């Protein structure tokens, strides 16, 4: 906040201020969980594709 | 307008150090008396963008 000074009058003896602000906040996260297996079943009797 | 400020040369601003009553604070006072002019105002001409 920076205003404009208003004149005003030597004589009255007058003038102005200024507030402050301050604030807080907060952060979550996110996850994950990839998960695989590997079993023989995939090996016992399946041949390579590309291959005879 | 001060006690030690009386005819005599003014300066951009008067940043005046005060203390309170009793150990009790600091406050400021901040004074300017100016005024911007032109001695030729015949050579301050403005611009518009629409037909006379």
């Amino acid at each position: 906040i920076s205003l404009l000074d208003a004149v005003d009058r030597t004589s009255r003896k007058a003038e102005t201020s200024a507030p402050e602000r301050v604030r807080q906040i907060s952060f979550p996260m996110m996850y994950f969980k990839e998960v695989e297996s590997i079993t023989p079943d995939e090996i016992q009797g399946v041949r390579q594709p590309g291959t005879a | 307008p001060k006690m030690g400020y009386a005819n005599t040369l003014g300066q951009e601003l008067y940043v005046f150090e005060y203390e309170k009553d009793r150990d009790e604070g600091i406050d400021f006072e901040a004074h300017s008396y100016m005024l911007p002019y032109c001695t030729r105002p015949q050579l301050l001409v403005d611009v518009r963008s629409d037909a006379e």
